[PDB]
C-alpha cells in the first residue's frame, strides 16, 4: 500500500485544473459512464434517459445538484450494477455509481494519466506507444493478476493508498471520500425477478479511476513482489519484468503469502491479455465472435453490418478469417 | 611565530600586486587568502609595548572584506583597501619591535611578547602562505 | 498537496496563557494520637505530616521514574504567571474580614481552632491574622500556611513570573527596526496603554541545533515549508499588457511564414496571467526560505534563453542547483553566443566539473561581454548578520538592489555582439529576439526593482535565520514563465499589504517560540533522565513527542536513526533557568518525601542480636533507626539486576549480621505476642527459595499496650527486645505558628496576547514608492 | 518508515538508467535476520562463502 | 580448543567502526557529473549517524559468536570449503542501517541443547572410530584377507 505513486502522479501540480476540477468534470460526462436509468422532465414532458450528463441538468435545475456532496454507497443508497462478458472467463460486474463520483474523479485522474503519459513502466498510456513498441521493448517473468484486482483483500490496502496520498482542498478532500463511501459497499444485486442486496467487500470497476488507479495498483504490487531490473511494465491484467524454478517458485509463493490468485509463470516468451510474444514474434489473438454481441447496444441494423465488417478485417489481420 | 611571517608575504604581495588596473585573475587566488585573515582576527584586542621609551597602543579589528565583485580595478577600490592595509602596516612594525627586544634564558627561543604568545595560539595558523623568504 | 502544509501552519497557536489556581501542596497534616515513653495516650492529639497520596513504588527503579513524571505534571502545569486576588478565601476568626489563602489554609485553622491544642499562642495568632494592601506599588500581602518544603515552591513561582511590562514604546518596539524605518510605510494606533499591562516574551533564540548539518533531510521538509509559506504572501501582481495584444505584436516583430520556422517555438510562453504570477511568487519564496531549484526549457526556444540571462544576472546561481547551471550557461555559450558571433570553430567542447559559465571567462574577449561574466559569474550572495537582532540574513549584492546598473548593462552587451556572424540566416531569429529584451529593457529594469524591494522587504519578518544549503526535493522552474514575465511588464506597481507582513511575522515567530520552547522541554527531562539512572526508560522516547510537537513532520515515517544523533545533540544544551531551577528543588529534598509517608521504608537490618527500640510520641516503641550504624549493606536495584549472587544466599544461610537498601513494603502487627516468638526472624527463610525477591514484606511492630489488647507485658516492667529493625525516618511534627509563611505577588493585572493588531497599517500610492536608494521604484512609462 | 526517508536521502529516478535494483532491498524485516544467522554459523561451522 | 578467535579490538572496543566511519566522514568531492557524488555520499551518511548503532552491531556478534562459540568440543582448523553459500549484499545493508536498541542473546536452555549436540555425535565420531579400528586390525592378525 507504493500505491507513494499517486503522490508523483499529483506532487507538481495550484493547478488550474485541480482548483476547476467541477467544470472540468462537468464538462467531460459526455466521455463519462453510465448510471441508472432515472426519470426527467424538460419542458412539459417525461422521459427515461440513463445518460450521467443529463441528470446534471435536471438537478441544477432543481436545486438538487449538489456535487459537495457524494451520494453514499452503501446500505441506505447501494451500488447499481453493470456487466462485462468475455469469452474464456468468468464474468465480473461493474459498478454504478451516481455522477458526484465521476465529477470528483475526472480532474484528478486526467493529471494522473499526464504522469503516466510519460512513464514507460505503463505499457499501455507511454506516448503514443503502440502495441509494437511494447512488444519490442521485451534485453522474463509475466503475470495475471485479474482476479487479485478484485480480490476482497486488495480493496483495503487499493483505498488506504489512494487515500493516504491524497479549490484545490476542497477536490483533493472529495476525491478521498469517494474511497471511504467505497470502503464499505453494497450491491444492488438481482436474484430473479426480484432485486435482492448483499454486501460487497471487493474492488470493482466503474469509477474514473478504474483503469488509472488499477495500474498503479498493480504495478505497486509487482514491485512489491519482485537471488538486476532490466524493464518493468503493467497492462491491466498482466505485469511483467525482464531481470527459473527456484525463482518461479519463489515468485508464485511470495504471491500466495499476501493471498492472491495469480498465474505467476516464468521464460524467451511472455503471453499476457493482449498479446503474446512466441518465439520472438509478436502475436495477437483473433476471436472476436461475429454472428454473436456481448450486448445489446443502440446500434442500428446498418451499423450493425459496418461493425461486423469491422470486425471481421480485424480478425483476418490478426488470424482468424 | 611561522605565523608573523605570512602577516608580511601577505601585504608585500599585496601592497604589490593590488594596484589602480590589473585584471581580477592575477589575484583570484590572493585576495581569497586574505579575506580569511581578517576574519580570524576581528574581536581580539593586543598588547603592544610597555618597555623603556616604547609606546604602548592598543588595537581592535573591525574592517570589512572585498569586492570580487568587479572586473579591472578601479582605483576606487585600491583606496579603500590601502587605509586599511595601512594599519596593518604600521601595526606589525609595532609588533616586530616588540618582540625584538625581550629575552630569556631556559627557554629564549620561544616567543616572549604578550603579542606574539597569543599568535603562536592555534586558533590562528589558518594563515600561513609562500615561505619562500 | 500544497494547501495540505499551509493549514497545518496557519494553524499552529502556540500562545497557551498558562495560570493556576490552587497552590500546589503535597502535604496535609493530619491527627494521630500521642504516645508519652511507657506506651500510654495522654490525650489531646498531636498534629503531624503525611503525604496526600502515598503512591510510591516496590523497588528503587520504579520510585526514580514515578518522580520523573511529577517533573513532567510540574511542567504541563507550570504557572506562567500569577494573581492573587483570584484566589480570595475567608478567615472565620480574626480582628476580621481575613480574607486568606487557598481553602486547605482556612478548614485547618477553623480544626484546630475546636480540638482543644496548645492552647492561647495559636489561638491567637489564628486571630490578629490578616491581609493588607500597599496599593500604590501595585503589592498586595496575603498570609498563608504550607509546610518548608511548600513555601519552597510556590515562592520561586513568585520570584519567577516570566510576564514582562507593556507600554506604548515596546510595541513600536517589537515592529522590526527596518520597517518603521522604512519609508513607504506607515503606523498609527487607536489606544493608550494603561500602567496595568503586561505581555509574555516569546522567546527566539537560534537554531540551538544545526539542524542543516548531516540532516538535509529535514532542512528540506523546512524549506518546503517556508516555502509555501512565502507564496502565501507573496503580492499577486497588477494589470500587465493584455495577453492577446503583446503575443500578437510578438508574431509581427520577427516576420514569419509557411513551413519556414526559426523563432516560432518561443511563445508556447504566453499564459503568463498565470506564469509571470507563478514566476514572481516562485522566485522570492524560493530565496526567502532559500530553496533550490531546477529548471525545465527546451533547446529550440533560444527566447527562453535570452530571459535567462535576466534571471542569472539576478540570482547568485548557488541558488540553483548544480547540475542545472551547468545546463543553462552550455546552452547558452554553444548555441547562443559563439553562432552568430563569428566565434563557433569549436561548438565548446565540455566534460562536466569546474564551472563551464565561468571558463568562458577567461575565453572571448569584448568588453561589454566581458563584464557580464564576471558580474554574474563571481556574484553571490552577501552574508549579513544582525538586522536590528539576530535575524542571520541572506542579502542580494547591495548593487543589485534597483541600482540595476546590470541590466542596462545586460543589455549594452547584447546591442553590442548582434555585429558579426557566420550560418548566414540563424541570426535573423536569434537577433530579432534579442532586441524585444532591448525595447522592453526600459521595462525589464523595473522587474528587478520589483523583487528586489519584495525580497528586500518581506526578508525582515523571518527570525528563522536561514542559511545556504542544498535543498533536495527542488521546486520547478520553467523558463517558458520566466520568458512571459520579463517581456510582458512595466507602468504597473505592486507591494506588500500591510496585514499581510504581520501575519507572516506572526507565524515565523510563534513556529520559533515553539521551537526553542520544545527545545527546553526536551532538554530538561533527559538531563533529568539522566541524573536519575533510568539505564532502562530507551530514549526513542522524547525524540519522538518533539518533533510531533512541531506539526508538519509524519513522526512514524522517519527512522530511529537521525533521532538518536538528535539526542546526542540535545545533551550537550543547557536548560531554561525555570525548567532547570525546578528540578534542583525536586531533588534536593527528594529524600525526605520518600522517607516519610507511609506504604514504604526504606530497608531492614537483620542482628541476630536482642535489641532496644526507640521511644518516638509518634508510634508506641518500635523497630527503627534512622541511621544504620555500621554492618555491611547491598543494593537490592543492583540485585534483582545482578542476577543475585548467592552473596545473599550464603549470609542468610550462614546467618551473619547484615542490612538491605531501596524500596520496600512495611507491614504492622501489635499482639506483643508475635515479638517474644521473635516471629520477625521468618520471612527472610522465602528468598532463599527464590533469587529474586519482592516477596518480601518486612515486619514493624507498632506497640502501645495502649491499643494493644496484650498489655500484660507492658505491666511488670520491660523494654522491647527486637531483633531487626526497620530504616525509615519519621514524620516531623507541626509547629504551626512558625509553620506558615507569608506572600506577596501583584493585583488586578492585564495579560495580552498576540499584540499588533493595535494598528491601522496604510500604505503611499504605488506609482510612487521608494528602496535602498531613496529613488522611484517603477518610472518607465 | 526507514526506506521513505531513504528516497528522502536517496534521490531515487535522476537520469541513470538501471533503476529499482538497488531497492529490491525489501523484505528485510527478514533479510537482516537472514544475513545475520547466515554470518554466525558461516564462521562457527567453518564455511566460506 | 582451536576456534580461531579475533580482535578484542572488534570485540567490544569496536572504533575499528568509529575508524571506518572517521575515514568515510572525508570522502565527498569531484571528478564526473553531479548525479554522481550527491547520491554517492548522501548514502554513506546514512552510514555515519546510524554509526553511533552500527557500533551496538559489532558489540551484538562479538558477544554471541564468542559465546555460542564455547560450546564446541569439534575442533575447527580454517579450510576452503568447496561450496559456498549466497549471501545477498540486500540483507546486509538492512540489518546495517535497520537496528536499533535491539538486544537477544542464547536462551540458556538453547546453549546446552548446543553443547549436547556436538557432544554425542562426537562420542560417536570417537566410539565408532574405536569400533571400526578393532576391527581392521584384528582382520589383519586372521588372515581374512577379504572384506
Amino acid at each position: 500500500t507504493l500505491i507513494d505513486e499517486v503522490v508523483k502522479m499529483l506532487e507538481e501540480p495550484d493547478d488550474h485544473l485541480l482548483r476547476d476540477s467541477e467544470l472540468a468534470g462537468l464538462l467531460s460526462m459526455s466521455s463519462a459512464s453510465n448510471g441508472e436509468s432515472r426519470q426527467l422532465k424538460f419542458g412539459r414532458k417525461t422521459i427515461f434517459s440513463t445518460k450521467k450528463n443529463m441528470h446534471v441538468m435536471d438537478d441544477m435545475a432543481n436545486e438538487r445538484y449538489t456535487p459537495g456532496i457524494i451520494p453514499p454507497v452503501n446500505v441506505d443508497k447501494p451500488i447499481p450494477l453493470g456487466r462485462r462478458d468475455v469469452p474464456g472467463r468468468r464474468t465480473r460486474i461493474i459498478f454504478i455509481l451516481p455522477y458526484e463520483y465521476f465529477i470528483a474523479q475526472h480532474a484528478v485522474v486526467e493529471k494522473m494519466l499526464i504522469y503516466a503519459k510519460h512513464t514507460r513502466e505503463y505499457a499501455e498510456f507511454y506516448s503514443q506507444s503502440n502495441q509494437l513498441l511494447s512488444y519490442g521493448d521485451v534485453f522474463v517473468l509475466y503475470t495475471d493478476v485479474s482476479q487479485w484486482d478484485s480480490s476482497q483483500h486488495n480493496t483495503q490496502p487499493f483505498r488506504k493508498g489512494i487515500i493516504m496520498g491524497l479549490k484545490v482542498l476542497q477536490t483533493l478532500n472529495l476525491y478521498k471520500q469517494t474511497q471511504i463511501n467505497l470502503m464499505d459497499s453494497y450491491v444492488q444485486i438481482p436474484d430473479g425477478n426480484v432485486i435482492k442486496k448483499i454486501q460487497y467487500g471487493a474492488v470493482a470497476s466503474g469509477e474514473k479511476q478504474t483503469k488509472a488507479a488499477n495500474s498503479i495498483a498493480n504495478l505497486a504490487l509487482i514491485k512489491t513482489v519482485l537471488h538486476a531490473t532490466k524493464i518493468i511494465r503493467v497492462d491491466g491484467d498482466d505485469n511483467y519484468a525482464v531481470l527459473i524454478q527456484d525463482v518461479s517458485n519463489d515468485v508464485r509463493e511470495t504471491y500466495a503469502r499476501m493471498n492472491a490468485k495469480v498465474k505467476a509463470l516464468v521464460s524467451v516468451g511472455i503471453e499476457i491479455a493482449k498479446r503474446y510474444i512466441a518465439g520472438g514474434k509478436i502475436f495477437f489473438r483473433a476471436g472476436i465472435n461475429l454472428l454473436n454481441n456481448e450486448k445489446r447496444g443502440q446500434s442500428t441494423q446498418w451499423d450493425q453490418a459496418a461493425i461486423l465488417y469491422s470486425n471481421y478485417i480485424v480478425n483476418r489481420l490478426r488470424g482468424f478469417e | 611565530m611561522d605565523v608573523l611571517y605570512s602577516l608580511s608575504k601577505t601585504l608585500k604581495d599585496a601592497r604589490d600586486k593590488i594596484v589602480e588596473g590589473t585584471l581580477y585573475s592575477n589575484v583570484s587566488d590572493l585576495i581569497q587568502q586574505f579575506n580569511q585573515m581578517i576574519i580570524t582576527m576581528n574581536g581580539n584586542e593586543f598588547q603592544t609595548g610597555g618597555i623603556g621609551n616604547l609606546p604602548i597602543r592598543n588595537w581592535n579589528f573591525d574592517f570589512g572584506l572585498l569586492g570580487t565583485t568587479l572586473l579591472n580595478l578601479d582605483a576606487n577600490y585600491v583606496e579603500t583597501a590601502r587605509n586599511t592595509i595601512d594599519y596593518f602596516v604600521d601595526f606589525v612594525d609595532n609588533v616586530c619591535m616588540d618582540e625584538m627586544v625581550r629575552e630569556s634564558q631556559r627557554n629564549g627561543i620561544a616567543p616572549q611578547s604578550d603579542s606574539l604568545r597569543k599568535l603562536s595560539g592555534l586558533k590562528f595558523k589558518r594563515i600561513n602562505f609562500d615561505n619562500s623568504s | 498537496p500544497k494547501e495540505s502544509i499551509l493549514k497545518k501552519l496557519e494553524d499552529i497557536k502556540p500562545e497557551q496563557a498558562k495560570k493556576q489556581t490552587k497552590l500546589f501542596r503535597i502535604f496535609e497534616p493530619r491527627q494521630l494520637p500521642i504516645y508519652r515513653a511507657n506506651g500510654e495516650k495522654e490525650l489531646r492529639n498531636r498534629w503531624y505530616w503525611k503525604l496526600k497520596k502515598d503512591t510510591l513504588p516496590d523497588g528503587d527503579y520504579d520510585v526514580r521514574e514515578y518522580f520523573l513524571n511529577l517533573y513532567d505534571q510540574v511542567l504541563t502545569e507550570m504557572p506562567d504567571y500569577l494573581l492573587l486576588k483570584d484566589m480570595a478565601v475567608e478567615n472565620k476568626n480574626s480582628r476580621d474580614a481575613g480574607k486568606v489563602v487557598d481553602s486547605e489554609t482556612a478548614s485547618i485553622c477553623d480544626a484546630i481552632f475546636q480540638d482543644e491544642e496548645t492552647e492561647g499562642a495559636v489561638r491567637r495568632f489564628i486571630a490578629e491574622m490578616r491581609q493588607r494592601v500597599q496599593a500604590d506599588r501595585n503589592v498586595v500581602n496575603y498570609p498563608s500556611i504550607l509546610h518548608p518544603i511548600d513555601y519552597a515552591f510556590n515562592e520561586y513561582f513568585l520570584q519567577h513570573q516570566l510576564v514582562e511590562p507593556l507600554n506604548n514604546d515596546i510595541i513600536f518596539n517589537y515592529i522590526p527596526e527596518r520597517i518603521r524605518n522604512d519609508v513607504n510605510y506607515i503606523l498609527n494606533m487607536d489606544r493608550n496603554l494603561p500602567s496595568t499591562a503586561r505581555y509574555i516574551r516569546p522567546n527566539l533564540l537560534q537554531d540551538r541545533l544545526n539542524l542543516h548539518d548531516n540532516f538535509e533531510s529535514l532542512w528540506d521538509t523546512i524549506t518546503t515549508s517556508n516555502y509555501i509559506l512565502a507564496r502565501s504572501v507573496v503580492p499577486d501582481l497588477k494589470e500587465l499588457v493584455s495577453t492577446e495584444a503583446q503575443i500578437q505584436k510578438m508574431s509581427q516583430d520577427l516576420q514569419l511564414e509557411a513551413l519556414t520556422i526559426q523563432s516560432e517555438t518561443q511563445f508556447l510562453t504566453g499564459i503568463n496571467s498565470q506564469a509571470a504570477n507563478d514566476c514572481f511568487k516562485t522566485l522570492i519564496a524560493a530565496m526567502l526560505s532559500q530553496r533550490t531549484m531546477s529548471l525545465d526549457f527546451v533547446t529550440t526556444n533560444y527566447m527562453s534563453l535570452i530571459s535567462g540571462m535576466w534571471l542569472l544576472t539576478v540570482v547568485p546561481n548557488d541558488m540553483f542547483i548544480r547540475e542545472s547551471l551547468v545546463a543553462c550557461q552550455l546552452a547558452i555559450v554553444n548555441t547562443i553566443i559563439y553562432p552568430a558571433f563569428g566565434m563557433q570553430r569549436m561548438h565548446y567542447r565540455n566534460g562536466d566539473p569546474q564551472t563551464p559559465f565561468q571558463i568562458a571567462e577567461q575565453q572571448i574577449q569584448n568588453f561589454q561581454v566581458a563584464n557580464w561574466l564576471h558580474f554574474v559569474n563571481n556574484n553571490q550572495f552577501r552574508q549579513v548578520v544582525i538586522d536590528g537582532v539576530l535575524n542571520q540574513v541572506l542579502n542580494d549584492n547591495i548593487r543589485n538592489g534597483h541600482v540595476i546598473n546590470q541590466l542596462m548593462e545586460a543589455l549594452m552587451q547584447l546591442s553590442r555582439q548582434q555585429f558579426p556572424t557566420m550560418p548566414v540566416d540563424y541570426k535573423r531569429s536569434i537577433q530579432r529576439g534579442i532586441l524585444l529584451l532591448s525595447n522592453r529593457l526600459g521595462q525589464l529594469v523595473d522587474l528587478t526593482r520589483l523583487l528586489a524591494y519584495n525580497y528586500e522587504t518581506l526578508m525582515a519578518c523571518v527570525t528563522m535565520n536561514m542559511q545556504h544549503v542544498q535543498t533536495l526535493t527542488t521546486e520547478k522552474l520553467q523558463l517558458t514563465s520566466v520568458t512571459s514575465l520579463c517581456m510582458l511588464i512595466g507602468n504597473a506597481t505592486v507591494i506588500p499589504s500591510p496585514q499581510t507582513l504581520f501575519h507572516y511575522y506572526n507565524v515565523n515567530v510563534n513556529f520559533h517560540s515553539n521551537y526553542n520552547e520544545r527545545i527546553n522541554d526536551a532538554v530538561a527531562i533527559i538531563t533529568a533522565a539522566n541524573r536519575l539512572n533510568l539505564y532502562q526508560k530507551k530514549m526513542k522516547a522524547i525524540v519522538e513527542d518533539f518533533l510531533k510537537r512541531l506539526h508538519i513532520f509524519d513522526v512514524a515515517r522517519v527512522p530511529d536513526d537521525q533521532m538518536y544523533r538528535l539526542r546526542d545533540r540535545l545533551r550537550l544544551l543547557p536548560v531554561e533557568v525555570r525548567r532547570l531551577d525546578i528540578f534542583n528543588l525536586i531533588l534536593m529534598n527528594m529524600d525526605q518525601i520518600e522517607r516519610a509517608s507511609d506504604k514504604i521504608a526504606q530497608g531492614v537490618i537483620i542482628a541476630y542480636r536482642d535489641m532496644q527500640l526507640e521511644r518516638d510520641e509518634m508510634y508506641g516503641y518500635v523497630n527503627i533507626a534512622r541511621n544504620l550504624d555500621g554492618f555491611q549493606q547491598i543494593n537490592l536495584e543492583e540485585l534483582m539486576r545482578t542476577g543475585d549472587y548467592a552473596q545473599i544466599t550464603n549470609m542468610l544461610l550462614n546467618n551473619q549480621p547484615v542490612a538491605l537498601v531501596g524500596a520496600l513494603p512495611f507491614v504492622t502487627d501489635s499482639s506483643v505476642i508475635s515479638l517474644i516468638a521473635k516471629l520477625d526472624a521468618t520471612v527472610f527463610a522465602q528468598i532463599v527459595k527464590l533469587r529474586k525477591v519482592d516477596t518480601l514484606k518486612p515486619i514493624l511492630y507498632k506497640i502501645n499496650s495502649d491499643s494493644n489488647d496484650f498489655y500484660l507485658v507492658a505491666n511488670y516492667d520491660w523494654v522491647p527486645t527486637s531483633t531487626t529493625k526497620v530504616y525509615k525516618q519519621v514524620p516531623q511534627q507541626f509547629d504551626f505558628r512558625n509553620s506558615m509563611h507569608m506572600l506577596t505577588s501583584n493585583l488586578t493585572f492585564t495579560v495580552y496576547s498576540d499584540l499588533l493588531a493595535f494598528v491601522s497599517a496604510d500604505t503611499v500610492e504605488p506609482i510612487n514608492a521608494v528602496a535602498f536608494d531613496n529613488m522611484r521604484i517603477m518610472n518607465e512609462l
